[PDB]
RNA sequence: CUUAAUUGCGAUAACGAACGAGACCUUAACCUACUAAAUAGUGGUGCUAGCAUUUGCUGGUUAUCCACUUCUUAGAGGGACUAUCGGUUUCAAGCCGAUGGAAGUUUGAGGCAAUAACAGGUCUGUGAUGCCCUUAGACGUUCUGGGCCGCACGCGCGCUACACUGACGGAGCCAGCGAGUCUAACCUUGGCCGAGAGGUCUUGGUAAUCUUGUGAAACUCCGUCGUGCUGGGGAUAGAGCAUUGUAAUUAUUGCUCUUCAACGAGGAAUUCCUAGUAAGCGCAAGUCAUCAGCUUGCGUUGAUUACGUCCCUGCCCUUUGUACACA
């Protein structure tokens, strides 16, 4: 099982179905210089590393 | 009720088994060792804890953690 | 969320076109200073007034000033 | 250095003094301790048996010579607890006082307290000398 | 006369008047150590601030402290801020300015009101409940 | 530890423990190490609180919740449930006796067990409803590192309020095992349950 | 009998003062007036008074059988 | 301060709404050791519409 | 500070006062179990014949357990004035007399009998299946007798 | 585009003004400054002691006195302004972080809170009373008591334990909003006896003073029990000691003693709510003869979770339809 943790970077306008997520944009920390686009859900800033349990995945707006 | 109600020797015996040797030994965790009660397990770990194998680090009511006797 | 009223702002820039050679860029001074050129009644007001030239005026000499 | 009186171990202080009004056997009792729970509220009796009575007396001396004067009717509302009728709400209603009076007023025919002028109950100098006298056995077993 | 720098703690509605005088270095409630106050864990909790620095400065000054209403917690807070405010006067009253320079920096990297004041308390309770915005149970029909 | 005596008796041996190193009730509070990926600031461990209690003013601010020493969060989902949804007192005492369970089994620093008890507790991806075709089905996201604190110490309560429940387990026993089953993934606490299933999803719907 | 003092002084311009016109206008519609004249009349008596604000809600029906609001009100009028 | 808390609307209907027309009493104090003069002149003169004074002669 | 064992002639569900009284608890709060034998009239006893608060039942003597019938059946004549019974000042005589497991099923239904014999609002209404010690029940009664 | 807001900037076939809002009134915060205060309190000191008996540790005499104004009191004043800087937006209103500060969500926060609509509520507070009925055989009223207090079935308003973050015992033993008699019985202390209650013997208070530091619950200390319709709840019922009151039953409550109800976590559903907030909790009161489980608040102890969006509800607003105006 390959594990990503993923440094945000910037953010790209809050969504949710309720308004609980939002557009998030990071970059690994695992070979930096590659931002891929994902989603987040509680309290977000800008150089916080996730854990996502997928190295290729997005998803848009959340309806 | 059912089992380690009473007293009956016999339960005393098969719990300084537990006492020792034991890193967590306290009054309400031998009585879950299905021997006696919670309340002959008070007095008899205050007549075995003056002895020094269990250690007390707690001592208010219900909560008292043990150590084993080193 | 900190916006201060209508009468207060059209008050503080009639100062700024007859007091320009004065007025300074600093609210604890700036603060009796609108005290006895105006007439006011509010306390609470009268610091929110005193606070908006101090704000206006230090950006004013930004050099263009439409305003 | 020295010591005062507020600087002794809270409950295992008020726990040696009560077994100290058995022991000289200057207590004076009529018979009525094990009937009574010293409150209209009090439900259940005491896992202790021999005591409550002399407990109740030793705390009464305590905040006597730390401020001026007690009685009992300062004591009916300090030891007056809220008593649940089932489902209907508690209430500081008032507990017994018959134990208090006769508790105090016969550690006046010996000597441990006395009447206070105007009001309330003080503390006599031969009550001073006894009081800090269990004070002193308390912090052998301290300092 | 007796060089006492008087000050005092409090939170929500409570009262504590602490003194610090040149003496023989205590902590007497009525007569009483802050080492006996309880409820046993908030004990530990009130010494903290001689901890970070040390009962060495405190060897050297009588506090006279003193606690009556409000509540049994609000009077936890209310004793160690009367003595704490109480320490930092007497190092502007009969100690130098850079002394007690780094003893307010050692109060604030840590932050527990010590010296500063807590602007927290009960509010207008409103007409449909026990609490503030507590509105009963509108089930509508 | 520089000899200190005066007038008012201070026993030496809590100014030892104390007038040095403020760390917990006899607990070494330095050293400890990352094991995990960021969690720092959201993850405290830098303010040594010697009791359970703080004047806790870090809700008035979104991330200053996170900046909140992680112990206070611990106690704070511990002073809850009907009986006692308030009241900090009864669960501080008790949390003592639990981290002295810690103390004779493994000892290590108390605050150590707690952050294992934090870095694979804290669901990795929460589990939210959103929008398809036919129906709503459910679909998670990647959780930042304060929802892993915040979800974690909120379902470790739950797992350790069911296990005082019912159940002779006293509850320093119960926050013990809590804290104990948070090892590194015992299969046990109610908190790793509900988060397998995000784990579950977080697979079948990526 | 012997330690009261009834004494007696002069109105203050019951122009600006509503509750000394209140008492004439009492009985002015108690007298005879109508509906627009009587309360239009009351008001511009305060106009040459003066005042900033002079508000007066006239409730009651106009041979329309209905009662309704009449805003008799002109000037200044805040509420705060 | 004496606060007569009566329901809102004086009918019996409605929503939940409470009020509260207040009205306090101010209470000050002048000890003083002075004659009859300057003390009878303060009870005659200096009096405002609805005003009081609680003199009681004599410390006992 | 003493550790209790003794002996082993615990005997389950041991009979005495005419009951079956129930065992693997202690003697104090064992007894209360019973109808008849009150809860801090049972405490009574055990006071009142030599047994402490600290001590537990499957042991003592059948001696111990005989004054202890004697004394609660018979108040006039052991230590028991009128306050502790639940029929104090009697109904005879200026006496008392309280009621004893098998007592207080008797007087129960009995006493109720004479005063529906009399007729009166209390024990007729008890005989129609309704209230008696007076209250509203215009709201609630959902489930009945 | 922003704000609790038409707060307002900004933008322009509009210009500049009026009300609501805001501001303001109101409360508590920060007030080692002021009037100073023993009707609040802190300290030293004449005078008596406990324990030091070698620094002192601590009560006492609302005149033994002097001093402060910190604690407390409360009038006059003072203060705070996103103000300080950097990012972000046209280099806008603003936003945000860090700041010290008493405080950066009006500061938290209440009272006011435009015009209008209702055929909203009240003829039952209205001696406001239109229209109406009634007056010797009264729909005004009075006497006895019920009915207002009579319940297969029920919505809704709170509560309760169900247990062990719990049941009980003494013990550590902390409030604020309080609130109290004249030709009289309202706050009633100190008290002796007493199961609670009360009999009986009295003074003090007409009020920061006397009552009474609300000595409350909450919670802590070391113990008793041990998940059992059990000692969990004290049901239910009955003899009994007394207060109010002409009189207590269908009884008003305190409480002594006996017995011991559904309930094993609450059905599809669904309310309040973003910090001293939720919830737990009592006091005096409003109530008021006794009786309140209701409500004012207030103190008291004190969480978790987003800081976003319009999904479900309540409302607002243009693009637009109209063949609807009792809409």
């Amino acid at each position: 099982t390959p594990v990503t943790l993923a440094k945000v970077i910037k953010v790209l306008g809050r969504t949710g179905s309720r308004g609980g997520v939002t557009q998030v944009r990071v970059e690994f920390l695992e070979d930096t210089s590659r931002t891929i686009v994902r989603n987040v859900k509680g309290p977000v800033r800008e150089n916080d590393i996730l854990v996502l349990m997928e190295s290729e995945r997005e998803a848009r707006r959340l309806r | 009720a059912q089992h380690a109600v009473i007293l009956d020797q016999e339960k005393y015996d098969r719990i300084l088994k537990e006492v020792p040797t034991y890193r967590y030994v306290s009054v309400s965790v031998l009585v879950d060792r299905l021997k006696i009660g919670g309340s002959l397990a008070r007095i008899a770990l205050r007549h075995l804890e003056k002895e020094g194998i269990i250690k007390p680090i707690s001592k208010h009511s219900k909560q008292a953690i043990y150590t084993r006797a080193t | 969320g900190r916006v201060r009223t209508k009468t207060v702002k059209r008050a503080s820039k009639a100062l700024i076109e007859r007091y320009y050679p004065k007025l300074t860029l600093d609210f604890q001074t700036n603060k009796r200073l609108c005290d006895e050129i105006a007439t006011i009644q509010s306390k609470r007001l009268r610091n929110k007034i005193a606070g908006y030239t101090t704000h206006l005026m230090k950006r004013i000499q930004k050099g263009p000033v439409r305003g | 250095p020295g010591v005062s009186v507020r600087d002794v171990a809270a409950q295992d202080f008020i726990n040696a003094y009560a077994s100290f009004l058995q022991r000289q056997g200057k207590l004076e009792v009529p018979g009525y301790v094990d009937i009574v729970k010293t409150s209209s509220g009090n439900e259940m009796p005491p896992q202790d048996a021999e005591g409550w009575f002399y407990k109740r007396a030793a705390s009464v001396a305590r905040h006597i010579y730390m401020r001026k004067q007690v009685g009992v009717g300062k004591l009916n509302k300090l030891y007056g607890g809220a008593k649940s009728r089932g489902v209907r709400p508690y209430k500081h209603i008032d507990a017994s006082g018959s134990i208090n009076r006769k508790v105090l007023q016969a550690l006046e025919k010996i000597g441990i307290v006395e009447i206070s002028p105007k009001g309330g109950r003080r503390i006599s100098e031969n009550g001073q000398r006894d009081l800090d006298r269990i004070a002193a056995q308390t912090l052998e077993e301290d300092e | 006369a007796v060089p006492s720098v008087q000050t005092f703690g409090k939170k929500k509605s409570a009262t504590a008047v602490a003194h610090v005088k040149a003496g023989k270095g205590l902590i007497k409630v009525n007569g009483s150590p802050i080492t006996l106050v309880e409820p046993e864990i908030l004990r530990f909790k009130v010494y903290e601030p001689l901890l970070l620095v040390g009962l060495d400065k405190f060897s050297n000054i009588d506090i006279r402290v003193r606690v009556t209403g409000g509540g049994h917690v609000s009077q936890v807070y209310a004793i160690r801020q009367a003595i704490a405010k109480g320490l930092v006067a007497y190092h502007q009253k009969y100690v130098d300015e850079q002394s007690k320079n780094e003893l307010k920096k050692a109060f604030t990297s840590y932050d527990r009101t010590l010296l500063i004041a807590d602007s927290r308390r009960p509010e207008p309770k409103k007409f449909g409940g026990k609490g503030a915005r507590s509105r009963f149970q509108k089930s509508y029909r | 530890f520089t000899p200190v005596v005066l007038a008012t008796p201070i026993p030496e041996e809590v100014q030892q423990a104390q007038t040095e190193i403020k760390l917990f009730n006899k607990w070494s509070f330095e050293e400890v190490e990352v094991k995990d990926a960021s969690l720092v600031d959201y993850v405290q461990v830098r303010q040594p609180i010697f009791v359970a209690h703080t004047a806790g003013r870090y809700a008035n601010k979104r991330f200053r919740k996170a900046q909140c020493p992680i112990i206070e969060r611990l106690t704070n989902s511990l002073m809850m449930n009907g009986r006692n949804n308030g009241k900090k007192l009864k669960a501080v005492r008790i949390i003592k006796h639990t981290l002295d369970i810690i103390n004779v089994l493994t000892d290590q620093n108390p605050i150590q067990v707690v952050v294992d008890a934090i870095t694979n507790t804290g669901p990795r991806e929460d589990t939210t409803r959103v929008g398809g075709g036919g129906a709503a089905r459910r679909q998670a996201v990647d959780v930042s590192p304060l929802r892993r604190v915040n979800q974690a110490i909120a379902l470790l309560t739950i797992g350790a309020r069911e296990a005082a429940f019912r159940n002779i387990k006293t509850i320093a026993e119960t926050l013990a095992e809590e804290l104990i089953n948070a090892a590194k993934g015992s299969s046990t606490s109610y908190a790793i349950k509900k988060k397998d299933e995000l784990e579950r999803v977080a697979k079948s719907n990526r | 009998p012997g330690t009261i003092v009834l004494y007696a002084e002069r109105v203050q311009d019951r122009g600006l003062s509503a509750v000394a016109q209140a008492e004439s206008m009492k009985f002015k519609l108690l007298n005879g007036l109508a509906i627009r004249r009587a309360a239009y009349g009351v008001v511009r008596y305060v106009m040459e008074s003066g005042a900033k604000g002079c508000e007066v809600v006239v409730s009651g029906k106009l041979r329309a059988a209905r009662a309704k609001a009449m805003k008799f009100a002109d000037g200044f009028l805040i509420h705060s | 301060v004496l606060k007569i808390s009566t329901r809102k609307t004086p009918n019996g209907e409605g929503s939940k709404t409470w009020e509260t027309y207040e009205m306090r009493i101010h209470k000050r104090y002048i000890d003083l050791e002075a004659p009859v003069q300057i003390v009878k002149r303060i009870t005659q003169i200096t009096i405002e519409p609805g005003v009081d004074v609680e003199v009681v002669v004599a410390s006992n | 500070s003493l550790v209790v064992q003794e002996q082993g002639s615990f005997q389950h569900i041991l009979r005495l006062l005419n009951t079956n009284v129930d065992g693997n608890i202690k003697i104090v709060y064992a007894l209360t179990t019973i109808k008849g034998v009150g809860r801090r009239y049972s405490n009574l006893v055990c006071k009142k014949a030599d047994v402490d608060l600290h001590k537990r039942a499957g042991e003592l003597t059948q001696e111990e357990l005989e004054r202890i019938v004697q004394i609660m059946q018979n108040p006039t004549h052991y230590k028991i004035p009128a306050w502790f019974l639940n029929r104090q000042n009697d109904i005879t005589d200026g006496k008392d007399y309280h009621t004893l497991a098998n007592n207080v099923e008797s007087k129960l239904r009995d006493d109720l009998e004479r005063l529906k014999k009399i007729r009166a609002h209390r024990g007729i209404r008890h005989f129609w299946g309704l209230r008696v010690r007076g209250q509203h029940t215009k709201t609630t009664g959902r489930r009945r007798a």
